Formats: structure tokens, sequence, C-alpha cells
């Protein structure tokens, strides 16, 4: 049940995205029992068929499928590190544990070589390493990574054969070893229930030819053997005498928790908080009226407000703006910003970690046109305040959007096409609003009686009906961005002190409340021409040409 | 079907509500009492087109209010058994389908929906779709349903639609 | 007891005169305009709003002259009021669909004449 991932996610919050595969059944993942996290933080993928697979890592189909999945969600680079902790019951034949799980070990090393990015790390649980098969696998890891070691932590029980192999810095050009181990695993699958077996993956002469590797391997095996022998005899003596005990367990545990930075406080806090109380907890005394501010409509009378241009970013809206709070798993609630409105539970199949506070809109995404058109409701994030517990409201708007893409890439669902997608809005520089209109198309929407409707097409082959365009200021009070024609670079100018700098001043950063309060909205209703096929241009309403001309005049 | 018929209704006017203009009060009374109503024999009373004839006012013996028999052209609607009607989908459910025909709620059970149109809560809008995903019946769609029949009730003729026969489903 | 597939109507719905969706939209919008003027009169029923918006979404004949032309072209055809209104509202494109949506049109008109009438409908349909 992803205890490793529970630690990593509890320590990294929304700043980590995890991909998990394990055997289905009684020992499957338990997402709902993670102290932190959510289904859209540690996303399980069970091989061929996606979430309908069995998760058997020893199947070539599952290996290739999970590899493709991980690559598709890591910019085709792979994961920064992989952890493997595979094991199963060897009751009645415990002494043959290493042999009985040789294929599991090989498949975990192969998965490391398959999804770990260059320079990435890898930690895997092993057992006894007496056979040349396991030692050859360790030798392959030692050839593939920049540094390898065999380690047994004190949280591994001293009487068992459990240890861990720790690998850092995956080398470039390990693909031949990857293909070779894939083929070896296939042969292993073909020799099941037969009298044959793959007994060597690296010739004994090659392993012993490296004197340093063999010296380390022998010394590790022998020191672990002596410690385990002492621990086993100790357990036996404690069986033959039930009065014996270690009187130091409490103090040792205390010191270990202090050393590792693990707080000595239980899980027991279901946080069955109502969304309103949790919202007040998360805003930490910030005035609630800040969340009720309506946007300033962009008109010919308010066009001068966007005069700096470089101070602003813009995004295409598809629905009314709402606030969203995540209390863990499917306990997601939305609020429309008015003190009188109640928090409404979100009727979408999606999950999000606790202690998450977002500014979102709920968009109807469309794929295809006409009678074949499919429609999906999606959460489109406009801005972020708190994610999974760490506050980001005071960070720069682009940084909040990047951390939003961080968490949001994490809060996604490729293995569960049955879940509602979460996305960040595409943020444009105001001096580049021209790029938005290139993505506006007139498409035949299901139920429009054949009338084409204006549609904004995103990064995938989906589109939505736009309601308008938000303009958000990202530079603070009497701080503004100009463009230096001599240096061909943007610079920050302080209107009060008259100072100028090419670096980002800390006090020029617009926090969330400034960005939200100062935002403008350019509605895209009837009579407004933003695409050349729809020209009922109401002369009192700003067109795309008017706004673009104003922007061009004030870029210089 | 949207109908333009003539209907007869009787209005009770009490002497406190005569006023200087008496017939305008009757017209307002008729536009108040019968607009938006529904009867089991005449269907959804949408609106009154033109108040044609105002009858003679019979003073009820002992009572004070006068009674006006009134004939009026009216726009109404009545669901029918077997009539193919366009509709707007309001909700897709694993049990049935909530659609609307004007003000009428129409419930199309999945048992009378062919095996091709399966239900999927897994799409973000729970919808009806096939494995080819060509016909995607979801919320706020323009569909056609052949009315199996209608539950004629007090101020309600909510109907049951069909998708079993040919050319039924998404427009 | 009643059946719209074989024109089985009650005796009350014998003098029932049908209306087109665009006709209903126009008349109810005129009623809404009357409600806009002539103050000291409250809003109409929820049924009024629902029917008005419902027939506004499904309106096919955007012009009253189009309504008159369709009514003149179909009223001179040997049809019942119900069949005429259903054809002018559903607006099928193939004669097979015309006979399938309305099973009471079996043999009323020749299928080539029926296809001519459907093509006339598609000619007089105000596109959007």
């Amino acid at each position: 049940p992803g205890g490793f991932s529970e630690y990593v996610l509890w320590r990294k919050k929304w700043h980590a995205k995890g991909f998990g595969m394990t055997l289905k059944g009684p020992n499957d993942f338990k997402l709902e029992d993670f102290y932190s996290a959510s289904s859209e933080l540690f996303e399980p993928y069970y091989g061929e068929g996606g979430i309908d697979g069995d998760g058997d890592i020893t199947r070539p189909e599952n290996i290739s499928a999970f590899r493709n999945f991980v690559l598709d969600n890591t910019d085709r680079k792979g994961v920064h590190f992989l952890m493997a902790d595979g094991g199963f019951s060897v009751e009645g034949q415990e002494n043959l544990q290493e042999i009985l799980s040789k294929q599991l070990l090989l498949c975990q090393f192969l998965m490391a070589l398959s999804i770990v990015r260059t320079g990435g790390h890898f930690i895997c649980k092993t057992f006894d390493l007496f056979t040349p098969f396991s030692v050859g696998l360790v030798y392959l890891l030692y050839c593939c990574f920049e540094r390898v070691c065999l380690f047994k932590p004190i949280t591994s029980r001293p009487a068992n054969s459990e240890r861990y192999v720790v690998c850092k810095g995956l080398k470039v050009g390990i693909d031949d070893v990857r293909d070779y181990l894939f083929a070896v695993n296939i042969k292993l699958n073909q020799l099941r229930n037969t009298d044959s077996d793959v007994n060597l993956v690296v010739p004994l002469e090659v392993i012993k030819g490296d004197h340093e590797f063999t010296d380390y391997m022998i010394r590790s095996n022998e020191s672990h053997c002596s410690l385990q022998i002492k621990a086993l005899a100790k357990i036996h003596a404690f069986v033959q005498d039930t009065t014996l005990s270690e009187p130091r367990q409490a103090e040792i545990r205390k010191e270990c928790l202090r050393l590792w930075g693990i707080p000595d406080q239980a899980r027991v806090a279901p946080s069955s908080s109502d969304p309103k109380s949790k919202f007040f907890e998360l805003i930490q005394g910030t005035e609630i009226d800040i969340f009720s501010y309506k946007p300033t409509l962009l008109t010919s009378k308010t066009l001068e407000k966007i005069r700096p241009v470089f101070d602003y970013r813009c995004m295409v809206s598809g629905s009314e703006q709402k606030f969203l709070i995540g209390l863990g798993k499917s306990q997601i609630y939305t609020w429309d910003g008015r003190q009188s409105d109640r928090w409404i539970k979100l009727d979408l199949k999606t999950e999000l970690p606790r202690d998450t506070l977002l500014s979102v809109e709920i968009v109807h995404e469309l794929k295809g046109e006409g009678k074949a058109q499919r429609k999906i409701s999606a959460i489109h994030i406009l801005d972020v305040l708190v994610l999974n517990g760490t506050d980001v409201r005071e960070q720069h708007f682009n940084q909040r959007i990047q951390l939003a893409e961080k968490f949001v890439k994490a809060v996604s669902k490729p293995s569960r096409p049955d879940m509602n997608p979460i996305r960040v809005k595409e943020v444009y520089r105001l001096e580049e609003m021209e790029k938005i209109f290139v993505r506006l198309e007139m498409k035949i929407i299901k139920g429009s009686s054949g009338t084409p409707k204006l549609s904004y097409t995103g990064r995938d082959d989906r589109h939505f009906v736009p309601m308008g365009l938000y303009i958000v200021r990202t530079v603070n009070e009497p701080w503004t961005m100009g463009f230096s024609k001599s240096f061909k670079k943007k610079f920050f100018y302080n209107k009060k002190t008259k100072d100028s700098t090419f670096d980002l001043p800390a006090d020029s950063i617009a926090p969330f409340h400034i960005c939200y309060y100062g935002r403008l909205f350019w509605e895209w209703g009837d009579g407004i021409r933003v695409h050349d096929s729809q020209k009922p241009q109401d002369q009192d309403k700003l067109s795309k040409e008017d706004v673009l001309s104003f922007i061009q005049m004030h870029r210089a | 079907m949207f109908y333009h018929i003539s209907l007869e209704h009787e209005i009770l006017l009490h002497p406190r509500y005569f006023g200087p203009n008496l017939l305008n009060t009757v017209k307002q009374k008729l536009f108040t009492e019968v607009e938006g109503t529904c009867t089991g024999k005449y269907g959804f009373v949408i609106a009154v087109t033109t108040i044609d004839n105002i009858g003679a006012g019979v003073i009820q013996p002992g009572r004070g209010f006068v009674l006006y028999p009134v004939k009026y052209k009216a726009i109404v609607f009545r669901p029918f058994k077997g009539e193919v009607v366009d509709a707007v989908v309001t909700q897709v459910n694993k049990v049935g389908l909530f659609t609307e025909i004007g003000p009428m709620s129409c419930f199309i059970s999945r048992h009378s929906i062919p095996s091709e149109m399966e239900f999927d809560p897994n799409s973000n809008p729970p919808c009806y779709k096939t494995m080819d995903e060509d016909i995607v019946i979801q919320q706020d769609d323009e569909i056609r349903l052949k009315i199996v029949g209608t539950r004629v009730d007090k101020n309600d003729i909510f109907a049951i639609g069909s998708l079993m026969d040919d050319y039924l489903g998404l427009v | 007891e009643e059946d719209a597939s074989q024109l089985i109507f009650p005796k009350e719905f014998e003098t029932a005169e049908t209306l087109l969706n665009s006709e209903v939209h126009m008349l109810l919008e005129h009623r809404k305009q009357q409600n806009e003027s002539a103050e000291d009169e409250q809003e109409l029923s929820e049924v009024f709003m629902k029917t008005l918006n419902y027939t506004a979404r499904f309106s096919r004949f955007k012009n009253r002259e189009t309504i008159a032309s369709v009514r003149s072209l179909l009223l001179q055809k040997k049809l019942h009021k119900f069949e005429l209104a259903c054809l002018a509202n559903l607006c099928p494109e193939t004669a097979e669909e015309s006979k399938a949506l309305i099973p009471s049109l079996e043999g009323r008109f020749e299928d080539e004449e029926l296809q001519q009438i459907l093509d006339d409908i598609q000619t007089k349909r105000s596109f959007q």
C-alpha cells in the first residue's frame, strides 16, 4: 500500500508526482489511507489495460505499458528516481527466498533501467545475495549507475535477509542492458514450471575479474551474515527465556525520530472539517472580502487600465470564476466568492489532496463536432493560493502558475480515463494576445441547430466555448515593466524612487490578492468581433482590432 | 402538439373588484387563473391568445359575486402516445433519462433504451454513448423521443419517451 | 385509448387546431412584449418561460413569411392538422424517415411526392 510513496508525498506535498504499480488484491495500493496526498498525486497504473491491469511487474506487457505511461507523463525524460520494495510469502521454504524471488529482483532492476531518467536514482529491496544470478544483477546495476552500495537500515529487522541496494546517477547509454534484461525476463517466463532456469546473467569470470567489486560484495555478504546470525540466535534465546528484553527501545525510537526529522505525532486527525472552517484556517486571517471582488469589465472607458501591457498576463475563460477547496480524495467543494453563498460539493469524478485552495472555472470541454461530439467537464485552474498545505499566494503569478502546472500535472489521470481532468489555463503575455485569436475557430456544436459557435482549441484536440478573456496584473503598486530599446530587454521601473533594474525586485511581485483585485475581464458576448467570421461588430464594444491596436501603440 | 383552440371558463367577480373598468378586470382575472395551468382533458394551458366572448353576468341568488362565462382563443399543448417530439436532455441517469418538452419532464427508462446506448458515469458529464462513441447523448442536447405514453395527472402530463424504434436518439 | 400513431384522438381534440413552433415562439414573444408594457401586471408563469425558451431553441422558420409559405404549401396538401404540424416541426429529410417518425403517413401520399414535400421543407427551412 505505497508506504514509500506515503513518506515521499507527505514530505514533498504537491511538489512531487508519483507513478505506482503493484499487484492487485489484498496488498493493493490504499490511497485513501495516505496521511497526505490523493489519487491525483500518486497515480496507479497496472500495466496493459491501464487501471484494468493486474500490476504484475514480471509481465513484459505490463513492463512496456508502465514504461510508456511514465514516459508520457514525464516529458519523455522519465522519473527522477524509482523505489522498489517487492516481496511475497515464502512460508515453509524461507531458506530459498532469494531463489524464489529472482525474477522479481530482475524485473525491478529492469524497470529502473526502463523509466529512470539520466542522472536519476534507484533504490530496491533485495534479499540474500549468495547466488551468482543476483550478484550479476547487482553488477549490471553497478555498471549502469555512477555509484552503488548495499545497505541495511535499522528499520529493517535485524534477523531477516532484507537489505537495500542504493543507486545514484544513471549513466547515458544503458539501453543495451535494458533490452538484454527484458529478453532474460521473457526467457524466465518461458521456463516456468519446467526443470530449466536462467542461472547466470553475467559470467562468473567477468564478475570475479573485477577484484574491487568482488571484494566489496563478499565483505557485504559476510558482515550481513554475522549480524543476522547474532540476531537470529538472539530471537532464539528470547524464545527460550521470556523474561529477557531490551530496556532501551523507547529511548532508541525517540532518538531515531529526532534524528530523521519525523514528528512523534499520530495519524489520527481525519480532518473532518467543514469547507468553511477549513477555508478560514487556510486563509490565515486574510480579509474574506478580498474573495468577493468582481473583475473590472474591459470597455473603451477602461482600456487605459491595461496601458503598461508588460505588467499584465491574459487567459481565455470558459465559465464563471469560482474558488475550490480540497479536503482530501473526493471531498471537493466550490464557492462563488460571496459571503452569502454556501460551499457546494463538486459533482465530478476527481480527487485532490487535503489543504488545497484554488481559483478555478468549471469548463465543458468538447472533442469532435456535430453528432459525434463528445463533451467532458474539466477543472481549469486560473490561480493558486494553497496546495496540500504550503502557501504560495505571495509568489509571483507566473511562479504560481508554474507550481500549478507542477501540482496539476500531478493532479491528472491517464490511467483512469474515468476521472475528471484538472488543467492549468494557458497564460499569455499581454503583448502576445495575438496568439490567442489564432486558436479561435468556428465549430458546429451539438445542439446549436447547425450554427457554428466560437471555440478556443487547447493544447490537445479539445475545445471549449469562450466567455471572454481575463487580464491579470502581475507587477505591484508603483512598480512597472518597460522595454529598453538599447538593451533589447525588459526592465522594472519604480515610479516613486525612479530606480531601474533588469532583475526582478521582491517588492514588485504581485501576490494573489493584488492579482485578483486588479483583474479585468473582456467579455466575448454577442456583437463582439474577435474572429473574422463573426462580424456583428457593435460599435460600442471593443473588437480584437481595437484591443490589439491599443496594445501595439503602448508596447513602445 | 401545440394547439390553438377555444376554451370556456367561468370567472367569479365580487362587487369589491368591479371598478370603473369592469371588463379589464375580467381579462386580468382570466390571464391570471388559467395561464400556466394544466388539465387532464386539455393539456398544458400555455397562454390565452384572444378573449373572444364575454357572457352575460348571472348574479347568483344569495351570493354576491357575479359569474362570467368566457370564451377565449388559447395556445395549449398536449403530449400524445406515439408522437415523436424533439426534447432537451436535462440529466442522464443509470436508471433513466430526464428530458424536457417545454415545461414537461419526460422520463425515458434505460430498459426501453436499446443495448447500444450504454450509460457512463466515467465521462465527466454522465452520458449515454455507444462503444463506437458516435451517438453521445448527454446533458443539454437536442434529441428526439417517441412518446411511449404520458402519465396524465393533476396539473401534470409528464410523459415517457422511447428510443427503441428507428431514427430515435440524437438529432 | 388514444394513439397518435393512428390519429386516435379524443373527442375533445377533434376541433384542435395545431400550431408551429415558430408560431408559438412569435406569439409568446408578443405576449412577453405585452407584459413588458402595460405595467401593474406581474410576471407570467414558469410554464410560459419554459415553453417560450423551449420553442426558441427548436425554432426552424425564422420568418413569419416563411411560416405563411410553409402553411400555404402544406395546407393545400391532403393532410391532417396533426400530420402537417408534425412534418413541419420534426422536418425529416428522407421519405423513409417521414414514414417512420409518423406511421400515419403510410399511403397518404406517394413516397416520391412525399420526398418532394420534404425537399420543399428543406428548401423553406431557415438555416442558421
